DNA sequence: TATAATGGGAGCTGTCACGGATGCA
DNA sequence: TGCATCCGTGAGTGCAGC
């Protein structure tokens, strides 16, 4: 189909979670010794996808034709690494927090 | 205004 | 069309005991006027060997058959005690202005 | 405190190395070498260990780090993407596949297919001799032999047309 | 309306906030990672302080800090002092910063872009040129038209193939 | 030195439809001019048959009026640039269009720049693009709600065709910036300026960009 | 340094006895005006003719 | 050759040392030569004295400091990328008050950068310059309130980062308000804190009736100094507990604390002079005997009320006046950052003092030098005032050191900058050059110190004048500030003198800048020279008085950009300043004392002096500058030559026999030529290239590192995979290209191999290599190659390795290799040429010699300049320069024509007459008469009224020659130019803007990480920016596909750009564009802002631009 | 894992004009 | 209800820039 219109709207928590491929539970980025991403971190391949094309983290499945497959050992989907610029993660807050755009923008929409 | 002041 | 100097790898170098740098030496050698007698002769390599203290002129070039320098008083280099200069300079027949960049001789 | 997290014992070792180097520089009137720091750290510590410890201690720098006296230049603007294949690389892989298929139509169906199976052009995995042999219904020795003759014919044709040479860099 | 409050804060794909090894093996990364790390640290500490039955002053402080963390992430310096990295006065670059301004996504990468098959040089008067013509330096042309030139080199005996032609022009 | 500074100033002022500090005082209605000047204070009255109006101005102001003269509504009483909005409420849209065009052209002519009226007219047209509702009629609109003239006209033609009460509206003049931020396409506006504002209002409204203009299509 | 190249080809375009165009290429640098000017001077001043 | 100089004005004093502004400043700051006990309270010593003693009971005190010798010399620092610096030790003693225990030790604080002899620094191997800052001098100012006329603002301003600005204003409600940290509060409260009784304020301020009544508030006087203090504290600190000692602490720190609040010494002086009082300390008040005592506040209030009332002897202040604007030089800036780092070190000290063990604490354990080191390093690296030194030519450095900037920390930002400060104030006379400033955004913000100008100890720029008593002009020279200068009537430097007495009935002078005609009885002072009005650069423009200022600016600025030429020559027409510039810049090498030359070498000059000692001078040879210009010194003397003191031993870059040589003297004709000189373009003769005029040496440095990785070590080797021996031809055994080899783009400078990551060899590639029998290697070719458009001869290689003596690299680096490549650049088409009068142009054409316009004697011109560049530009100096240049061509002489005391038309006419005789009489003797073409041209000129009818051809030719015009022959025809043409010698320079550096082109190349758009810049092999306005151009043309290509296929559309490249190499037309990646980046970045952006169709149904990859 | 210890610390000053809110007289 | 007044937001392009 041809793109005609472009819509922009508020995103519900449900929508945001629908976007997310996983929750990031840890501040960690990459391991100091290995320089690999850390589990449940901001760079996690489990959440955001494989760093290498069609190859999981542990290296159990290295080939295409293993598509959509998820490794049991490392939990990483085998697919194109391009998805690392696409798939969103999320952080579940203990206390709800106001989006500052709808607060500090005068006149305040919430206000 | 100043979070530290408020907390103190 | 060309200059070789012993213990000189390129134009950007200086020689111990010689006042002029190589850029200046070549600039002076570019003023050299060499007459050929025999019309059949295309090229001549002028050999120069000298040591100081002396002021090396174009006259100091070792003579070649059917070759006359029309400006023997032309300055080449200034050599100092311990200063030693050994050159082989290639002079060719030709026409117009051909830059070093083009002929690469 | 670190964008790249470091274990507490390792942070202790790093800070200890820092304090050691600082004292050493305080008595040396200059920054110490790796060897002097290694001396002051005790046994088990050589220059290489100090050097690698300092290496792993290095913190990352901001991509938004400003460049120039104006506000218009980021440090990250100078950093190329090595991951995504260049148009040249992509086109080269494309012409490579197309040319290999040339030689495909070249060798017979069986030997070309055996080669594609063993080298992984089909499912991407590289099959063993027993798999291609059980697939074509022959012995592993036989399938190995037809693989050999396939590769051999490819070698001859390659020496002949010099087509696949330029892709070898 | 309640969607103007965030229960779950989205996380940008990592490639858009890269952690990259530069030439020398040293690492360079986007500020968004530091912002997200502040956020996650404060959130986690909040969950642990809750689970452990902390007094109200503490939980209040933590919640306030959490809101300010979210603020810093989405629009930094919008309310209160801008969050900076240790040992620097430089404000961290948040999503709002990324979007707007002259250096923002729209103006920099969207309404305009750097392009391929382009070059530049000094200009010199053309008096012999006809109105529809310009003098173009040979080498500039060799580079700008390069793929066409590879193709035409293959169309003739100049090169066996495209890759050979390119390796030849190297 | 020896024998477009001002120029650019004035132009920008005009294209931003800004109320000048040099502002000339204009008559809101028709009438006859009765000047009343005490040595200490000066004032100018405009007297119609039905009613009279009073304009109190500093005694040092230059008057463009002779005592006992009949002045049109919106006609300058004093020198200085006219407030385009006052001219709008007084003499209407065409007057303002003519004023903006001629005024902008003065500056360019002064510097020896030959430029066609058309372009300035295009811009001014974009400046007049909006209206403000005086009464909603039978519509869903609100009093003081700003919208596009085309939209209120289409609406009113639908209401008239339906037999309903038309929307009472007044012409609205805004400067180029506000007009650009007030455009229908949210991609265009958000990429222009005030990104967060445009984006939040659009997101709350669930705005759809129909990709009518050039900017949007460029962005995509 | 080495220079050897071919002699130029003389090209002729003639319409009637009234007009003609004469093209000589390639020539060494500058020789276009070296030949052109003297010929123009001669063609205007020295060509035998008749007059009243 | 003979140098003839014009002008009657005799300069009483020479130019002061031109780098003194840097040198004496930094020397004053360090006090390294001063034995510690004799040091003053200024400089880094001041910072030590402010920081220490450190208390809170342990007490750390400061005895003295010392600076050691530099661990490495300047050159070695340049090569090893080190910093020229000296170790800084500080002797400290910890004293426990109770115990009485005193532990004394000298602690090492790290290093401080040393300034070189020429007034520059070496930071990490690169030469830098700290640029002087200009700012508002601290003190008490009174300025008109812009809103309400009749009311004024009294501003009390301290030094930058020295505490808050304080405003005093009379409010419409009648009460006097004080503003501090944006807080308006009644001043009477603070007045009460200082302990002022209503009676004292009444008797003091009573003289002004209406105002003091507004000052009176009984609710304040009903309080006590304590209660008032706590009240003020509650006003400045809401929510903060109003404890007594805390309020005392805050108010003391805000006003009376010398460490927190500092007016400069200059602020002190100016406050004293303005308010007519005497200041004890540098603060606004004191804490004495338990209470506070006022200093500045009451006098300020008194003055403010007096000005408001109209009381005589009270005026507002001109904040742009150069009496109110001072300069912060290197010493002050460096000292400032030193003070900051020291403060941090002190904080750390108090920390350790509280935490550490009470039995044993040494000063060494208490002091961490790191924060201080960081502060200094930060200043000399990332500061805006710390700039990469401009070494392009010696004058560039000299001028850079003399720069003044209104920008930087504590300075203006270009947004806040507006006219009033970019203006040129009358007080700039003799101080700041009115001419040399940037044309663009920095105009008036970046300026230049005038030639005779000096910065005093207080930081004010002073210019010399001469005492005039009874019309007699003394040799006594007095340097005044602008404030002092305003007090006198100062005569112009050109006022006619017989002996030391002024002879004119009427003289032209200045009184407070105002031009006035006065009698000699009224003259108090007289200018030293016209030179003092301008900068060092502007002073290099001959016939300056004939050039419009706008082009003088351009000539000035462009001289900085002149490239040193191998054949470089001094101008035929000089200003007289050419030698001092060479000398002060330390470019040339000179003889220390009278002596005899022992040895002369390319590399060395050995001199034997009167002392009998043998002093050897090494010559810097083909060294690379910051801008890549070659800096080399050549010996100008010979063996056995006797040299007196201050004699020239050797010429540095851009120096011909000790005279500044910025370019060549070329023979120009001013005529249009076949459109090739159209719009400032320039035509030159190939003869210039033949004789190597405008040829310059440039050296470029390349660098590569081989480091330890986790995939295995990178290594520098000659063994490079898949490479022939043809490519390794010039590589040595170790893999580094050999000295003397010629390198072209694509050539390897240094061989390097790197191990491949998981690049799981494409089972595609597995197959490939197996077929081809060649096994897939594990290493790949990372070697450093000559970038496109570069090359030359390799003149140097530097190889540093880990495990080598005296060598330690940054962690992980196994080895570093540098390769220095030199190139000889001939002048070419597109290179920028300029003269000193602001005439600039790019060379558009190089003709063979036979095509050049020539003189009747067969002499071709060098350069053809279009006359159309003259009239609108109004720089006639170049014309005069040409005329005189013509004379000196035939007389074989050079001239000195001082600015404003010049060569005049009649004198040039005389010289031109002599020159004409030389140019003609020779012909007449040679047996040749006047040419037919000359006759025709004479007829033409006779119609133009250039020559008089009836005179002989010779007489007329002379008549033209006196006008600087000569008959000129077209080289292409032989027929003469119909009019006579202006021909003569002009000094023209080759500017640093060279097409060889600027020419760039790209098909495809590296892309950015996030945006996937092409990188910018030549060095990165980047694409040109097609920006919003270029887009507007394409839109305006209605070319949709060209535009869409720009937005997609050619930039960030991945699939699109790939498919496009492949399509083009195949010969297919380019495929249809796709979504540009940065739009996806936009969508995902908006999602991160919790906004849902949906691409929809006309059915309002969602469309996936991420193609399922983003959806679960 | 235990002597007692109980409210921070750095401010940043030379724009400039407009739109739009908000408050106070 | 009109008018201070405070806050927030803008302020040319491409080169290079360490
Ligand atoms: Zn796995």
């Amino acid at each position: 189909k041809e793109v005609r219109k472009v819509r922009i709207a508020l995103a519900s928590p449900e929508k945001i979670r629908s976007w997310s491929y996983g929750e990031v539970e840890k501040p960690e980025t990459i391991n100091y010794r290995t320089l690999k991403p850390e589990r449940d971190g901001l760079f996690d391949e489990r959440i955001f996808g494989p760093i290498k094309d069609y190859e999981c983290a542990c290296g159990k499945y290295k080939r295409q034709r293993f598509e959509g497959k998820v490794c049991e050992r490392c939990g990483v989907e085998v697919t194109k690494s391009i998805v690392r610029r696409y798939r969103m993660g999320h952080i579940e807050l203990a206390t709800p927090a106001a989006h500052i755009w709808f607060v500090k923008d005068v006149p305040s929409k919430i206000g | 205004s100043d979070p530290v002041r408020q907390y103190l | 069309t060309s200059v070789y100097i012993e213990d000189v790898l390129h134009e950007f170098s200086t020689i111990p005991g010689v006042k002029e740098d190589v850029v200046e030496i070549i600039l002076n050698l570019k003023e050299l006027v060499v007459r050929f007698l025999n019309p059949s002769l295309q090229t001549v390599t002028l050999l120069l060997k000298a040591e100081g203290p002396k002021e090396v002129k174009a006259r100091d070039f070792l003579p070649v058959a059917d070759v006359e320098i029309m400006n023997p008083d032309l300055h080449i280099a200034t050599l100092e005690e311990g200063g030693r200069l050994n050159m082989e300079v290639r002079v060719d027949r030709g026409v117009g202005y051909v830059p070093a960049e083009k002929h690469g001789i | 405190a670190r964008t790249i997290r470091i274990p507490v014992h390792m942070v202790e070792t790093i800070n200890k190395l820092s304090r050691t180097a600082r004292q050493l520089q305080q008595e040396l009137g200059r920054e110490p070498t790796y060897e002097e720091i290694a001396e002051a750290m005790g046994p088990g510590w050589d220059a290489k260990r100090v050097e690698e410890t300092l290496k792993i201690a290095q913190e990352p720098v901001s991509l938004e780090t400003p460049i120039g006296d104006e506000k218009d230049s980021f440090y990250g603007d100078f950093i190329p993407d090595e991951h995504l294949p260049s148009p040249v690389d992509a086109a080269t892989q494309s012409l490579l596949s197309e040319e290999l298929e040339k030689a495909l139509s070249k060798l017979s169906e069986r030997e070309a297919m055996v080669l594609k199976l063993r080298k992984g052009l089909i499912d991407g995995r590289e099959h063993t001799l027993e798999e291609v042999g059980a697939f074509f219904g022959v012995t592993r020795e036989r399938i190995r032999q037809i693989e050999n003759k396939a590769l051999r014919k490819l070698k001859y044709h390659e020496s002949r047309t010099r087509k696949l040479r330029d892709f070898l860099d | 309306p309640e969607w103007m409050i965030l229960e779950a804060v989205p996380v940008l794909p990592p490639d858009l906030r890269p952690m990259v090894q530069v030439d020398g093996g040293r690492f360079a990364t986007s500020d968004l990672n530091d912002l997200y790390r502040r956020l996650i640290n404060r959130n986690n500490r909040l969950k642990k302080l809750l689970a452990q039955g902390a007094p109200e002053i503490i939980i209040r402080n933590e919640k306030r800090m959490l809101q300010e963390a979210v603020d810093a992430l989405l629009d930094n310096g919008r309310r209160g002092a801008p969050v900076t990295n240790p040992g620097s006065d430089r404000p961290l670059r948040s999503l709002t910063d990324i979007l707007s301004g002259k250096q923002g996504r729209f103006r920099q990468n969207l309404l305009g872009k750097r392009v391929d098959y382009s070059g530049r040089s000094v200009i010199v008067v053309g008096p012999q040129l006809k109105l529809h013509q310009c003098g173009l330096p040979k080498r500039m042309a060799l580079e700008l038209f390069k793929p066409f030139l590879l193709k035409k080199m293959e169309e003739k005996g100049i090169a066996p193939n495209v890759k050979a032609a390119r390796r030849m022009l190297e | 030195t020896g024998g477009i500074t001002q120029g650019l100033p004035r132009v920008i002022e005009l294209f931003e439809a800004r109320r000048p500090k040099a502002k000339a005082v204009i008559s809101e209605i028709d009438g006859v001019v009765r000047i009343e000047e005490t040595e200490e204070k000066l004032s100018v009255f405009v007297e119609s048959e039905g009613f009279s109006k009073e304009y109190k101005l500093p005694k040092e102001a230059r008057l463009l009026v002779k005592d006992g003269d009949y002045v049109e509504a919106g006609q300058p009483l004093t020198r200085g640039a006219i407030d385009p909005h006052q001219l709008l409420e007084a003499k209407g849209p065409e007057a303002v269009e003519r004023y903006l065009v001629e005024e902008i052209q003065k500056v360019y002519r002064a510097q020896g720049v030959k430029l066609h009226d058309k372009h300035i007219e295009i811009v001014v047209r974009q400046m007049m693009k909006y209206v403000e509702v005086t009464d909603p009629g039978d519509s869903r609109l609100l009093e003081g709600q700003v919208l596009e003239k085309w939209d209120v006209e289409a609406l009113n033609e639908r209401l008239i065709a339906e037999g309903k009460t038309p929307v009472a509206w007044k012409p609205l003049l805004m400067g180029v910036t506000k007009s650009a931020l007030s455009t229908k396409s949210w991609l265009s506006a958000a990429s222009f300026q005030n990104t967060t504002h445009v984006l939040t209002e659009a997101a709350i409204a669930g705005k759809k960009d129909e990709l009518i203009g050039l900017k949007e299509n460029v962005i995509l | 340094l080495d220079s050897k190249l071919k002699a130029p080809v003389f090209t002729v375009r003639t319409q009637g006895r009234e007009y003609g165009e004469f093209v000589l290429e390639p020539l060494e640098r500058g020789f276009g005006v070296t030949l052109g000017n003297p010929l123009r001077r001669i063609l205007l001043s020295s060509i035998p003719g008749t007059a009243v | 050759m003979e140098i003839k100089r014009f002008g009657r004005i005799r300069e009483v004093i020479p130019l002061p040392p031109l780098t003194e502004i840097q040198v004496e400043s930094y020397r004053r700051a360090l006090q390294a030569d001063v034995p510690p006990e004799k040091r003053e309270n200024v400089g880094i010593q001041a910072a030590f004295r402010e920081t220490f003693p450190i208390e809170e009971g342990l007490v750390l005190d400061f005895l003295e400091y010392r600076l050691g010798e530099p661990p490495f010399p300047q050159d070695e620092c340049r090569e090893k990328d080190l910093t020229y610096q000296a170790p800084l030790y500080a002797r400290l003693q910890l004293i426990h008050k109770d115990t009485g225990l005193i532990k004394e030790d000298e602690v090492f604080l790290g290093h401080i950068p040393l300034m070189t002899e020429d007034g520059s620094f070496i930071i990490n191997g690169a030469d830098r310059v700290i640029v002087s800052q200009i700012h508002r001098s601290p003190g008490v100012y009174f300025t008109p309130d812009p809103a309400r006329p009749g009311r004024y603002i009294a501003s009390i301003i301290p030094l930058p980062k020295r505490g808050p600005w304080i405003d005093l204003e009379v409010e419409p409600n009648g009460v006097v308000s004080m503003k501090v940290n944006k807080r308006k509060f009644p001043l009477v409260l603070l007045l009460r804190v200082l302990g002022y009784d209503q009676e004292t304020l009444a008797r003091e301020l009573g003289a002004y009736g209406e105002l003091v009544q507004g000052l009176m508030d009984e609710s304040v006087f009903a309080m006590r100094p304590e209660e008032a203090l706590i009240r003020l504290f509650t006003l400045l600190r809401p929510g903060d507990p109003p404890k007594r000692d805390k309020a005392v602490a805050y108010v003391y720190g805000l006003i009376a604390d010398p460490r927190r609040y500092d007016l400069g010494e200059a602020g002190r002086y100016k406050a004293e002079e303005k308010l007519g009082i005497r200041l004890s300390g540098r603060t606004l008040a004191r804490f004495e005997d338990g209470e506070f005592k006022d200093e500045v506040f009451l006098p300020t209030l008194r003055y403010l009320f007096a000005l408001t009332a109209g009381v005589p002897g009270h005026e507002v202040d001109d904040i742009d006046h150069l009496g109110n604007r001072r300069i912060r030089t290197v010493g002050e800036l460096m000292t400032d950052q030193f003070r900051v780092g020291l403060a941090r070190l002190a904080r750390g000290v108090r920390e350790r003092m509280l935490m550490g063990s009470e039995d044993s604490l040494t000063p060494a354990k208490l002091v961490n030098s790191r924060p201080l080191e960081a502060a200094i390093r930060e200043f000399f690296s990332r500061s805006q005032l710390s700039q990469f030194k401009d070494e392009t030519n010696p004058l560039s450095s000299l001028r850079h050191k003399r720069r003044i900037s209104a920008l930087g920390p504590g300075g203006l930002t270009r947004e806040r900058a507006g006219f009033d400060v970019r203006d040129v104030h009358r007080t700039h006379y003799g101080r700041i050059c009115p001419v040399e400033t940037p044309e663009g955004a920095n105009i008036g913000l970046i300026t230049s110190l005038a030639a005779y100008a000096r910065v005093d100890e207080l930081g004010f720029i002073r210019t010399p004048y001469r005492r005039v008593v009874g019309g007699v002009v003394t040799d006594e020279v007095v340097y005044m500030t602008a404030t002092e200068e305003d007090r006198y009537t100062i005569a112009q430097a050109n006022t006619p003198l017989e002996g030391n007495r002024i002879a004119a009935e009427r003289v032209v002078a200045r009184r407070k800048g105002e031009p006035v005609i006065v009698s000699p009885e009224e003259v108090e002072f007289m200018d030293v020279s016209p030179k003092q009005v301008f900068s060092v650069n502007t002073n290099l423009i001959p016939f300056l008085e004939h050039d419009d200022a706008n082009r003088a600016l351009m000539g000035s600025n462009m001289q900085t950009q002149a490239v040193p030429l191998i054949r470089a020559q001094a101008p035929v027409v000089m200003t007289g300043l050419e030698e001092r510039v060479v000398r002060d810049s330390l470019a040339a090498l000179y003889a220390e004392e009278d002596g005899e030359v022992a040895k002369v070498d390319g590399n060395r000059i050995v001199v034997r002096y009167e002392d009998g000692r043998l002093v050897e001078y090494p010559l810097r040879r083909f060294y690379r500058s910051n801008q890549g210009t070659a800096l080399d010194q050549r010996p100008r003397v010979v063996v056995g030559q006797r040299v007196r003191k201050g004699d020239l031993l050797a010429d540095g870059p851009a120096s011909e026999n000790g005279f500044l040589a910025l370019g060549q003297n070329v023979l120009v004709a001013i005529m249009p030529f076949d459109g090739y000189n159209f719009e400032d373009a320039i035509v030159i003769s190939e003869e210039l290239l033949k004789r190597d005029f405008y040829t310059s040496i440039h050296i470029e440095r390349y660098e590569i590192e081989a480091r330890d990785t986790k995939l295995g070590p990178e290594r520098i080797t000659r063994d490079i995979p898949h490479l022939s021996e043809a490519a390794l031809r010039d590589l040595d055994e170790e893999g580094v290209v050999r000295i003397g080899a010629e390198v072209k783009p694509g050539d390897i400078l240094v061989g390097r191999t790197s191990f491949k990551g998981e690049s799981e060899p494409t089972p595609e590639e597995r197959l490939l290599r197996s077929i081809f029998g060649e096994k897939a290697r594990d290493v790949k070719d990372t070697s450093l190659r000559v970038p496109p458009g570069e090359g030359g001869i390799v003149v140097r290689t530097v190889r540093l390795r880990r495990g080598d003596p005296g060598v330690e690299l940054k962690p992980g680096v196994r080895e570093v290799v540098r390769v220095y490549v030199a190139q000889k650049r001939k002048l070419q088409v597109g290179d920028k040429l300029a003269n000193r009068h602001g005439n600039k142009g790019v060379v558009a054409k190089i003709l063979p010699v036979e095509d050049m316009p020539h003189l009747p004697d067969g002499t071709p011109v060098d350069v053809i300049l279009n006359p159309l560049g003259v009239p609108s530009r109004m720089n006639l100096g170049q014309i005069l320069e040409t005329h005189l240049g013509l004379a000196g061509y035939f007389l074989g002489q050079r001239y000195i024509s001082p600015i404003f005391d010049g060569a005049k038309e009649p004198e040039i006419k005389e010289l031109l007459a002599q020159a004409f005789e030389v140019y003609f009489g020779k012909r007449k003797g040679e047996g040749f008469g006047v040419d037919k073409r000359e006759v025709e041209v004479l007829r033409r000129a006779e119609k133009l009224g250039l020559v008089t009818p009836g005179k002989t051809p010779e007489e007329q030719l002379k008549e033209l020659f006196l006008q600087g015009k000569v008959v000129l022959y077209d080289g292409r025809t032989g027929e003469p130019i119909e009019g006579p043409i202006v021909v003569g010698q002009m000094f023209i320079m080759k500017l640093y803007h060279m097409v060889e550096d600027k020419m760039h082109a790209r098909s495809t190349g590296p892309y950015s990480l996030i945006t996937q758009q092409p990188l910018g810049g030549k060095a990165q092999f980047g694409g040109q920016r097609f920006g919003e306005m270029e887009v507007w151009a394409l839109e305006a043309y209605g070319a949709a596909h060209t535009l869409q290509e720009m937005l997609t296929l050619k930039s960030d559309d991945i699939e699109g750009r790939n498919a496009a490249y492949e399509a083009i190499i195949k010969g297919e037309d380019v495929p249809e564009p796709s979504v540009p990646e940065s739009f996806r980046v936009l969508v995902k970045e908006l999602q991160a802002l919790a906004l849902d952006v949906q691409t929809l169709d006309e059915k309002d149904n969602p469309v996936d631009i991420f193609e399922g990859l983003a959806s679960k």
